[PDB]
């Protein structure tokens, strides 16, 4: 019956789930505005991967596949393939694509490709608008506009590396991009499907604690916050050790080696999000050493003590 | 197994806790449908019911494993029986409950 | 005591320790014309990190610091600072900043920047070559070429994010990167210090078994095969186990979970490398769920049967 | 613990063929190696051939094409095919197994030995 626990590892040491980033620290605020409903950095503390989550922190927002140019234009339609290269399935029980942005906005990156016959290779600077109509990887299609109208080949393997992300057109300052947004996967007015749930603090006096990130800005004054449910390495540790529950919630306490000593503490629930007892926004002053321990399973009796 | 110590309250508490017991676990009292009155967890955190909130405290001794409940102002809705509750927490299986016979007040 | 084991994962659901991409393959072959000693991916099976390696993937190849104009050229001088921008210090006993890349080449990515007071994002497309005579990671300095002589700006957070390699400047067709030879950390015609050793076969009819990937090529011709000594996965999984080794050889079984069968056996070394009884170039054929199980710890006394 | 019951050494005679024999038993693990080693006067301890459960063979480049390992894994045995046999193969010959796990060290045990002398009689 193996027993439950999360890597020992500091925050930094982590990665962002929600892209190829490392953590760089914990906040903690009140959720009740808005819809926290992230697909990547989904999984059950049993190692049930959820949403669009995969295992690869480097696929987290990457597209790969051949490429058709929109006629006159710099832009280009990808026709996505799946993450080894094989023919993508659309019929299956995701949202998307695994590893598909989970966020409304503007993610700049390069499109590479390979020519199979002589191993001739170009690269470009390629931006995706996850709000747009035509973003519809979940059939299988997506839009980047890149710095060329005429280099990329037909029937060649593209790849789209992740940079980071830009506010441009008359959009207003760190008025995007919107992590808590989702995009519309299958493209303009269609419902997605097979989705995480939504997650939120039931408990009076309670609020998620957030796994926090900067996302590199490559244009403009953009909302850089990038906040993740679960690291990338809770992620693959859950689905690799995949023991199971005792109850719903595991009681997590984040410990300073140097001391022995208890920060605070924090609930771990079995679908895979933290809650702490906060009232407020909050960034956590956090020891550069610091790292979080399951201590038990426990029920709605335990109470967290104030962080 | 658990037994529970408790102590009575008469007319218009404590709870105290023994056996296979463990470092992390909550107590508290209920009260009858059955109600939650106030319950402390080891970590030091505190819950309270809203009709007794800011009238009765609960504290514990961590060394005797005991749970104080002072009932103060009481009113006639305060009018039920209450029992101690415990629940012993592990990180290798699952709670273990434990419930007071249950005192008339 | 604690028990010694490697992840239930395939190659493909893994991930490339010297460059942040999937695993494609496994390969094996002769490595006697070449000096084979990476930095990255090198790790103890008791979880003992070797060289510049660190845990997290997306890591590998970045660079953070503040730049610095070279006048009259679109180049500029990046002044390293460490994962979590603090002060990079020189003295470590390690080659370089861990993370830095361990071959001779030219990578090419983008170099982005935010202004701290307004918070204004700039990113422009970036070359670090990293045999240059000013590749000088472990003194603190490296130098990108890119294509802005006027829009950085000076004391400001800027990150380097790789995304493929390049062939050009008249170089021979897929003679460049040269991914076993290491560059020279501290700048030109110096010594590299505090290496992780270099590995090789030592029974007869042995070979090294390489986890492979295929690097985005940017531009030309480059070669762009990437092999590594262990997933980065195994990395991860031997640090957060430190599982004592009862021996100097793990024997390791490729299994199909479809069958049951094992495909191959070969011997994980406990200072982090594999081998496998073949002798000349090949391309494993692998069923796609097929994974490496840890049956036993042996010796030389133990012949792998012939793969 | 572990023992090697040996057997078939004795006088043979110059390019005479021999067959070795090595069971196990007591604690013996799923995976293992077993072999034979030999010893003359004054020359160094020598391997001659081993076998491994997974089926890798390693034989001395002097044995090579002459002698042939085998095994019985049901019997948990191991035979020596000696053939061509020469003055210079004269020497104790006893049976060496590792017994391996995933859990411990590796556990050696060897036979007590057997002598083999070619010579004309």
């Amino acid at each position: 019956s193996k027993p439950f626990s999360v890597p020992v590892l500091t925050v930094e040491e982590m990665t962002n789930s929600r892209f190829p980033i490392p953590l760089e620290k914990l906040f903690t605020g009140p959720s009740s505005a808005f819809v926290v409903q992230p697909q990547n950095g989904r999984c059950t503390t049993d190692g049930v991967l959820l949403g669009t989550t995969q295992l690869s922190p480097v696929n987290i927002c990457t597209f790969r596949g051949d490429v058709t140019h929109i006629t006159g234009s710099r832009n280009y339609t990808m026709n996505l393939a799946s993450q080894n290269w094989n023919d993508y399935d659309p019929t299956e029980e995701i949202p998307a694509p695994l590893g598909t942005p989970d966020f409304v906005g503007k993610i700049q990156g390069v499109l590479t490709q390979t020519t199979r016959t002589d191993g001739s290779t170009r690269g470009h600077k390629a931006t995706v608008y996850t709000g747009s109509a035509d973003f519809a990887p979940k059939l299988g299609r997506v839009q980047f506009e890149t710095d060329t109208d005429r280099d990329f080949e037909a029937n060649q393997n593209t790849k789209f590396t992740p940079v980071g992300v830009i506010q441009d057109g008359g959009t207003t300052h760190r008025n995007e991009p919107q992590q808590w947004v989702l995009p519309s996967y299958s493209g303009r007015n269609t419902h997605n499907v097979h989705l995480a749930p939504a997650v939120a603090p039931t408990f009076p006096g309670e609020q998620l604690l957030f796994f926090r990130s900067t996302m590199p800005g490559c244009s403009g004054y953009p909302n850089m916050d990038l906040d993740c449910l679960l690291p990338q390495e809770w992620v693959q540790y859950f689905y690799q050790e995949a023991a199971p529950a005792q109850s719903d919630v595991a009681l997590l306490r984040f410990v300073n080696p140097d001391t022995g000593r208890v920060l605070f503490e924090c609930k771990l629930h079995k679908s895979g999000y933290v809650t702490v007892a906060h009232t407020g926004q909050h960034d956590l002053v956090i020891p550069p050493n610091g790292y979080f321990r399951f201590d038990s399973w426990v029920n709605q009796f335990y109470t967290l003590a104030p962080m | 197994d658990v037994q529970l110590v408790e102590s009575g309250g008469g007319l218009v508490l404590s709870c105290a806790a023994s056996g296979s017991i463990f470092s992390i676990y909550a107590m508290g009292w209920y009260r009858q449908q059955r109600e939650l009155v106030a319950s402390i967890s080891s970590g030091g955190g505190t819950n309270y019911a809203d009709s007794v909130k800011g009238r009765f405290t609960i504290s514990g001794d961590n060394a005797k494993n005991t749970v104080y409940l002072q009932m103060n102002s009481l009113k006639p809705e305060d009018t039920a029986v209450y029992y101690c509750k415990r629940e012993d927490y592990s990180a290798y299986a699952p709670p273990s409950g434990s419930r007071g016979r249950g005192t008339q007040v």
